[PDB]
RNA sequence: AAUAG
């Protein structure tokens, strides 16, 4: 019924009710369970644990930055320190338990259940928490690979049967070796790519040294944290579309339309959304207000100019245009470049730099004058053309140029054409010259010398005295 | 170099083959260096160096690097005219429909895929899903599912089905056709189909898809995923006076799109929500869209002007595209522009031109003539002599322009006399001088008049100046034959007064012994130039065969018509000169010279007529006075008894005698009568006098008044405008057209009143605005008229064939409209002239008629004859030298490569600026109609017979009773139908009522073979027919105007052809524009140039297909050779402009008009331009295949016959 | 737009 994209984005748009306070907190609560979720998946792995400690080892030797390593901490280097150092005596308990009393003994899973404990209790930045998120989503995905792989290969029941405990165990090469159905006799003969596969498959495992069911709990584990938390954060995006319009209704007719600001506006939402904080009691509009502003007013400085402009210069463009519209309204005459140079603590050639590299390109379709069907593009010049009078005097100067060559002797006549370039690719410099017969850069220099003499003298120069 | 032009679509590997570089990022150039930024829309890495020979860098900067890429910039060391050659690409993030194929209805994406264009856009603008692959499903491919349907079967089925939305979705569609396969679907649906319309969808359908198999386009190419981008030279970002910055609306386009497309890939890297992303998807497809065509999606995007910006469709299409506005035309170098004046010294192939733009038009002749002879030593030398202005530059530009003819323009251009070559005379000044005798070709006045001026550079230009485009050439007009160089005004005026005859002139009764005895007694006052006198005169005539017979005798004339005979060239009577000679009389004296003597003659005569005229025209002292304008005397009575009887009929109405309309109309009677009665005596008062003889009586002589003479001669005036100066000026109409009772009863000489002159600017004001807008409307008919005739070129001599036209003379009522003679003139024979009731072959077959084979004819009474014409010609493609006949412009047969198409189109557009039963004879009666012929045999009357005093063959004596211009013919050459079109009988049978069904009527006919055919017809109908009656093929069964289409169909050619050239003949003959009718025939053959193929037969061709009439014919000669069955078709009669749009090339179709349909139908078509035509070559630059270049083309065809 | 043909 409708062609505006405008009015199918309201049309889509408001089908989503409004949040209130108890909502807000509640989708905010969500993302955090999904965050602390997928906190806990990362925690479970053997090489997680170090890397944070290593990290913290050169930070506290005052040798690294400490926003990198950590962002806040939750509460229920002064105190980073401590924390630290207990995180460091706890993952030696910890690695001292792992094994030796058993992986099934109660120490094993008591002391990970509390080191689970204590890494909830941390905030880290998001940088190095994608890193440690890639590290073993790759890990999980060459799993899979590998795992389809095998699948494709052997296509059954058999290995369904042993896919639970022995889907990497040779046992389960040993029994499919072992087995004589009809088809095996091409599994049999695939078994060798097959082996090629497990081998690089046992050098994973043992860099996690969780087999197979371990690592497929803890990706269902962390899918699941991140499906919860991308299913918050989107009931939160759709819930506050509505500001975001509010927000981008006030920074049209600027170079951009109004479904750009739209874009840009949301993007900046779901900025917003990514590092939203529901204990500091404020609501979301407080905080999302500011993020959309500033994805709206950063597209505008980047895109609402054919050439582009900075944004400092697009900073001091505009602070230009308000005390130049508050000194108009002061003094009622417009503000000589002085007085707004003196006004704004700038010297007036800067003034006059900002004055006229603030001005958008004319269309080439402007019609000139008072008229309609004319347009400017069609009164430019093309200055890059050669006049045909330059063109034929550069041809006569060829000429006359052989003509008076042609009255010298063959080798200066070669040697001055090597000298300038005549009727040659390139110029050369008196020592290739030299290279010809005799390298010889005096001699060279003394017969160009005399060349140019026997040119100079009038009666062999009138006809090149012309072309002056 | 290249002999075709191909269109189709464009592949993303064909698109990506043509970038030389992917553009990342919406950067133009930098604001402080203004230089362009790496991956911008101007990068140097992509589109080639700003300066020539350099880099970005500056570290390669010498043509001693060319070809070598800098490893700091990327930028290529070469020229810079490459920045408008090297296009670019953007790898759009998600597909793009194009615009084109998706509303330039019909759509090509939903007649393909068999899909409404509202789902399509439903699926487009993310509202609705769509099935790509059904799986095992009860789903079926295309049909549309709502979100919460998709979501429904996507619980219910899972990952059985794929079920997409937007443009991904119509590409999978696209790509997943089977075309052969839905080509066999489609014809055997259609061989099991009774439904017209139904067979008409499919049988678009079905071409539409063969189409796309014969081309080797694929469908999902109408889906866009690489993005071109048009280089930047053509999109220019340029520095203006003071920093600003001019720049093109297509970088604000591709800025919008970079922009949009960027923003989508960082969406999907962020993993927003779907939401979002959809909106983006939906501002991409609306920025391309905008890019493509602006406004055709809906509302059109402004810039900060706020106006629509120009996108590349408004860079290629309309009256200001790149086709009209740069192709067809150009602005172009070694021309000028100046006022023009009058030389009345010149002579007939000269023109005075101004040194001063002689010497710039002129200016690298005068370089090379002073370089040769040693005056200047280099160019420069020569340019400083040229801008000194020295004398011997002066003598070179003489000895430059000595034989160089100068070609000469005015605006408008209606016809090819409109630009004449002349031979250049050099004059102080700054006005061209003019030919008198050219100006009626030029519709030039010396009332502030401009004349463009053109030089011709090389030596086939300057022959073709000299032979073809020379005025001397050029003194028949192209449309009719008639002279087009006959004096006018002074000219006339000055033969009108030496010819006059005065009685008792001094000098009357003496003897003169020849014209230089007349011009001595003249020169010594012995004689008067009008006193009768008795000339020794020596008369030679030449014959038609050629014999030469001189006789000396005294003849009785004046001083005048010897001393003009003085001038006559030897070959002519002298019964030409004595008579008074008024514009017509000159007229007959110029072709009786040209048709007797040849063209030098000809032109001698004409230069020494206008030079005479002139001397005798100054040397009269005509001159016009307040006392020239004789009112008469008769004028105040005729308007008193007027005013007295229109106050009787007042009384009369106040007596209720008579209604009030009577009263309206017997009063405007009344005061036309009385106008016609005071215009009688006005003219009988002037055109008279009495003066004393020698006997002393009194005699009556024509009248020497001023005003008489000007508007008797024919120089200027007419009756009317004299009944205006001296008379009345009459009634007058109001805005609406109604005529007011009271009339204005003064003239200019008295003086109006105010009201007289309001009334009389009512209809001033009307006709000044009917001027102003008839010129664009006939500019556009001339304009459609042009581009449908011409590709129409004499391309052979004979086409052998034995069809014709049979010609009449044209009777409609009591007289002659126009001679057999009149229409036979230049016409070839095509059946054997048997004299009547005699089998003596007369004139044989294949014969020109000229002037002497038309006084055969005229001699003995013939009536009907068959002639060659270019409707019924055979030639593959244009037409040959004997069904055109004469070049009316050059008196013979017409030359083999003679554009004959656009000389119709001018002929016939160029006057469109002046458009806005009792027996009579003696004969017999002959019925076919009513036939009255004559004795000698020739019919004379030919009158209607409604459903008599003499039968068939009963003797009748004579006084027995045997009882809307311009639009209209633009209406006739579109082949409209009519309002209320005449019901005509269908098929040859018994006519039959019907079950008058309620809403309107039926009828049945009965066929020969017992057929039963049905007719619809409406209730208000004065039908003609009656039951029981074998009404034949084409008689008219309701009344009202015939529709061409009708004729066509249930008459033939001919009859369209005779009703076509008719009515556009009557409307051009009632304003008195002489058109011959080989020109709408011309336009009649290219309006029937189609036919639709009824028997599909073995040929490659489908039933309800319109295909060229010339291919049917190639083809069925062809399968005629192979002896197989041939097909059988119907001819269409189509409009000049269907018929310009649907011709075989897509240049000139594009070049026309809509361009946006026929670049899109060729485009999916896949055609192929052979450039035959002359817009095509006219387009590319080469020679067009007509005239000069005609021969030229026919060698390349040799070449690719070998 | 205004003006000339
Ligand atoms: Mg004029
Ligand atoms: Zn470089
Ligand atoms: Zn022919």
């Amino acid at each position: 019924r409708t062609t505006d994209p405008v009015r199918m984005y309201m049309r889509e748009m408001g089908t989503v009710e409004l949040l209130t306070r108890e909502g807000e907190i509640d989708i905010a609560k969500r993302i955090e369970d999904g965050i602390n979720q997928v906190q806990s998946a990362i925690a479970e792995y053997p090489g997680t644990i170090p890397y944070i400690l290593e990290q913290f080892d050169r930070v506290q030797a005052e040798e690294l930055r400490l926003t990198d390593l950590i962002s806040g901490f939750v509460d229920p280097p002064e105190l980073a320190r401590e924390k630290f150092n207990e995180l460091r005596g706890k993952f030696q308990n910890l690695q001292l338990a792992v094994n030796e009393f058993g992986r099934d003994s109660h120490q094993a899973s008591e002391a990970s259940d509390l080191v689970l404990d204590i890494f909830r209790e941390f905030r880290l930045t998001p940088k190095q928490f994608d890193h440690l998120v890639e590290t073993l989503r790759t890990s999980m995905d060459r799993v899979r690979t590998q795992e389809r792989l095998v699948m494709k290969a052997v296509v059954k029941k058999s290995f369904i049967a042993l896919f639970t405990g022995n889907e990497s165990n040779e046992e389960w090469l040993d029994k499919v070796l072992a087995s004589d159905k009809p088809y095996v006799a091409k599994v049999r003969e695939q078994e060798e790519e097959i082996r090629r596969s497990i081998q690089k498959l046992q050098m994973i495992e043992q860099e996690t040294s969780l087999s197979v069911e371990r690592i497929k709990d803890i990706s269902h584990r962390m899918s699941i944290g991140e499906a919860k938390a991308r299913r918050a954060k989107k009931e939160m995006v759709e819930a506050n579309l509505r500001l975001v319009i509010s927000i981008a209704k006030k920074y049209t007719n600027r170079g951009l339309q109004f479904l750009d600001l739209i874009q840009e506006g949301n993007i900046g939402l779901m900025k917003a959304v990514d590092k939203f904080e529901y204990r500091r009691g404020y609501k979301f509009s407080t905080y999302a207000t500011w993020w959309i502003r500033q994805a709206i007013t950063r597209s505008i400085a980047d895109q609402a100019r054919t050439i582009r402009i900075p944004v400092h210069m697009i900073e001091t463009i505009n602070k230009l245009n308000r005390i130049s519209r508050q000194m108009l309204q002061e003094m009622g005459r417009e503000p000589l470049p002085e007085e707004l140079a003196e006004r704004m603590q700038m010297p007036e050639d800067k003034i006059r730099k900002v004055l006229k590299i603030a001005k958008e390109p004319i269309s080439m379709e402007t019609p000139i004058g008072d008229d309609e069907d004319s347009h400017l593009g069609d009164f430019i010049e093309d200055t890059t053309l050669e006049l045909p009078l330059d063109s034929a005097t550069a041809t006569s100067l060829k000429a006359a140029t052989r003509d008076v060559l042609a009255g010298l002797t063959p080798r200066e006549a070669k040697v001055l054409r090597m000298r300038f370039g005549i009727d040659m690719n390139t110029d050369h410099t008196l020592e290739e010259v030299g290279k010809q017969f005799d390298v010889t850069r005096e001699r060279i220099r003394q017969i160009e010398a005399k060349a140019l003499r026997k040119l100079r003298h009038p009666s062999r120069s009138e006809v090149l005295r012309s072309f002056l | 170099e290249f002999d075709a032009i191909k269109i189709g679509l464009a592949s993303p590997d064909m698109i990506r083959s043509w970038s030389f570089g992917e553009v990342k990022k919406p950067e133009t150039i930098n604001y402080r260096t203004f230089k362009p930024e790496r991956d911008g829309l101007f990068c140097a890495r992509i589109f080639g160096p700003v300066k020539d020979y350099e880099c970005l860098c500056g570290k390669y900067k010498r043509l001693k690097h060319r070809g070598v890429i800098c490893e700091k910039c990327g930028v290529e060391v070469t020229q810079t005219k490459v920045r408008r050659d090297r296009m670019g690409h953007i790898e759009l993030a998600s597909p793009v429909a194009h615009i084109w194929f998706l509303k330039s209805l019909p759509s090509r994406i939903g007649l393909l895929m068999d899909m409404p264009l509202r789902d399509i856009e439903r699926v487009l603008y993310f509202e609705m899903y769509v099935v790509t692959e059904p799986g095992m499903t009860d789903l079926e491919r295309g049909q549309m599912l709502t979100e919460e349907e998709y979501l429904d079967r996507l619980e219910e089925w899972g990952d059985e089905f794929t079920a997409k939305m937007g443009a991904e979705a119509i590409k999978d569609l696209l790509a997943s056709m089977d075309l052969p396969a839905e080509a066999e679907q489609m014809r055997e649906e259609l061989d099991t189909t009774n439904s017209e319309t139904k067979r008409k969808k499919l049988t678009k359908r079905l071409k539409l898809v063969e189409a796309f198999v014969a081309s080797g386009n694929k469908p999902e190419w109408m889906i866009l995923t690489v993005l071109p981008v048009l280089p930047p030279d053509l999109r220019p970002l340029v520095p203006l006076d003071g920093g600003r910055f001019a720049t093109s609306d297509l970088n604000d386009l591709y800025r919008r799109v970079i922009n949009r497309n960027n923003r989508l890939k960082r969406l999907l890297e962020l993993a927003a929500p779907d939401i979002i992303v959809r909106n983006e998807k939906r501002m991409l497809q609306e920025s391309v869209d905008a890019l493509l065509d602006n406004g055709r999606r809906g509302r059109a995007i402004t810039g900060s002007n706020k106006r629509p910006l120009k996108s590349l469709a408004d860079m290629i299409k309309g009256k200001q595209g790149r086709f009209r506005q740069n192709l067809l035309g150009k602005r172009v170098d070694y021309s000028g522009r100046s006022v023009i004046t009058v030389g009345p010294y010149l002579r007939l192939h000269q023109c005075g031109l101004p040194k001063k733009m002689a010497l710039e038009l002129f200016k690298p002749f005068i370089y090379s003539k002073l370089e040769t002879r040693g005056l200047a030593t280099t160019i420069k030398a020569a340019k400083k002599m040229v801008e000194r202005e020295e004398a011997v530059v002066w003598d070179i530009l003489d000895e430059v322009i000595r034989e160089h003819p100068v070609l000469l323009n005015r605006a408008p251009t209606l016809h090819r006399l409109g630009i004449q070559a002349f031979e250049p005379v050099l004059i102080e000044g700054k006005a061209i001088q003019l030919h008198p005798l050219v100006c009626a070709a030029y519709n030039a006045d010396f009332d502030g008049d401009q004349m463009a001026v053109h030089v011709p550079l090389t030596l086939e230009a300057q022959l073709e100046a000299r032979t073809l485009m020379m005025s001397t050439n050029n003194i028949l007009s192209p449309a009719s034959g008639d002279p087009i160089i006959v004096p006018s005004q002074d000219v006339v005026l000055g033969l009108y007064y030496m010819t006059r005859e005065k009685i008792n002139a001094k000098g009357e009764g003496m003897y003169l012994t020849g014209p230089a005895e007349a011009e001595k007694a003249y020169r010594t006052k012995t004689a008067e130039l009008h006193a009768r006198v008795k000339v020794r005169i020596t008369e030679t005539i030449k014959h038609e065969n050629g014999k030469l017979t001189t006789e000396t005798k005294m003849i009785d004339t004046t001083v005048g018509r010897a001393m003009l005979w003085q001038i006559v060239p030897k070959g002519l009577p002298y019964s030409l000169v004595n008579q008074k000679l008024g514009k017509k009389q000159i007229s007959n004296l110029l072709n009786e010279a040209y048709r007797k003597l040849g063209l030098k003659d000809t032109v001698i005569f004409a230069d020494q007529i206008m030079y005479t005229g002139f001397a005798y025209a100054a040397l009269s002292g005509v001159s016009v006075g307040i006392d020239d304008m004789v009112v008469p005397a008769a004028k105040y009575t005729e308007i008193a008894e007027a005013e007295e009887e229109v106050r009787e009929i007042q009384e009369q109405f106040q007596s209720g005698l008579v209604t009030a309309g009577e009263r309206y109309n017997k009063v405007i009677d009344i005061w036309a009568s009385t106008n016609d009665r005071v215009a009688k005596a006005m003219m009988e008062n002037l055109s008279s006098e009495q003066v004393i003889n020698r006997q002393g009586e009194q005699e009556k002589q024509e009248s020497f008044n001023s005003i008489y003479m000007m508007a008797d001669s024919g120089a200027r005036g007419s009756a009317a405008q004299i009944r205006q100066l001296a008379g009345m000026r009459g009634l007058m109409a109001r805005p609406d057209g109604s005529i007011i009772e009271t009339p204005i009863t003064a003239n200019f000489k008295e003086g109006l009143n105010v009201l007289q002159y309001f009334i009389s600017t009512h209809g001033a004001r009307k006709g000044l605005a009917d001027t102003a807008l008839k010129t664009a409307n006939s500019g556009y008919l001339t304009r459609r008229l042009v581009d449908v005739a011409q590709d129409v070129v004499v391309t052979e001599h004979d086409c052998g064939t034995l069809e014709g036209v049979v010609m009449t003379p044209h009777i409609e009522g009591g007289d002659v409209k126009v001679a057999l003679t009149e229409l036979a003139l230049g016409r070839v024979v095509s059946e054997d002239i048997l004299k009547p009731g005699t089998d003596e072959v007369l004139i044989p077959r294949n014969t020109l008629l000229d002037e002497k084979w038309c006084k055969v004819i005229n001699d003995n009474s013939v009536d009907q004859i068959k002639v060659r014409s270019v409707v019924t010609c055979d030639s593959d493609f244009g037409c040959c030298a004997q069904c055109y006949g004469r070049d009316l412009a050059r008196g013979h047969l017409v030359n083999q490569g003679e554009a004959v198409g656009v000389i119709a189109a001018q002929s016939i557009g160029e006057p469109g600026t002046q458009l806005t039963i009792q027996a009579k004879n003696n004969g017999s009666v002959k019925l076919h109609e009513l036939t009255i012929i004559d004795e000698f045999g020739r019919t004379k009357e030919k009158h209607k017979l409604p459903y008599l005093s003499k039968a068939d063959g009963d003797a009748v004596a004579a006084g027995e009773t045997v009882a809307g211009g311009l639009p209209r013919v633009a209406d006739l050459f579109e082949a409209r139908k009519p309002k209320e079109p005449a019901i005509l009988a269908e098929h040859s049978g018994t006519v039959s009522f019907g079950k008058e069904t309620k809403g309107k009527r039926r009828l049945i006919i009965t066929r020969d073979s017992g057929d039963t055919y049905e007719e619809m017809i409406p209730k208000h109908r004065q039908l003609n027919v009656f039951e029981g009656e074998r009404i034949e093929r084409g008689d008219v069964i309701a009344d009202g105007p015939e529709s061409p289409h009708d004729i066509l169909r249930l008459r033939g050619i001919h009859a369209v052809t005779t009703y076509i050239a008719n009515e556009v003949q009557e409307v051009y003959r009632l304003q008195g524009v002489k058109i011959n009718d080989k020109h709408i025939e011309t336009i009649v053959r290219q309006m029937l140039r189609k036919c639709t193929i009824t028997f599909a037969g073995d040929s490659e061709f489908l039933p309800g297909e319109t295909v060229e009439y010339s291919q049917v014919k190639i083809a069925n000669r062809k399968l005629v050779e192979e002896g197989k069955e041939p097909a059988r078709f119907e001819r269409e009669l189509l409009g000049i402009t269907k018929a310009s749009l649907a011709t075989e090339s897509f240049i000139s179709a594009a070049s026309f008009q809509e361009t946006t349909r026929v670049l899109t139908e060729a485009a999916v078509s896949g055609k192929r331009d052979d450039l035959r035509g002359l817009k095509e070559n006219v387009i590319v630059g080469r020679l067009i295949p007509a005239g000069t270049g005609f021969a030229y083309h026919q060698d390349r065809q040799a070449k690719r016959a070998q």
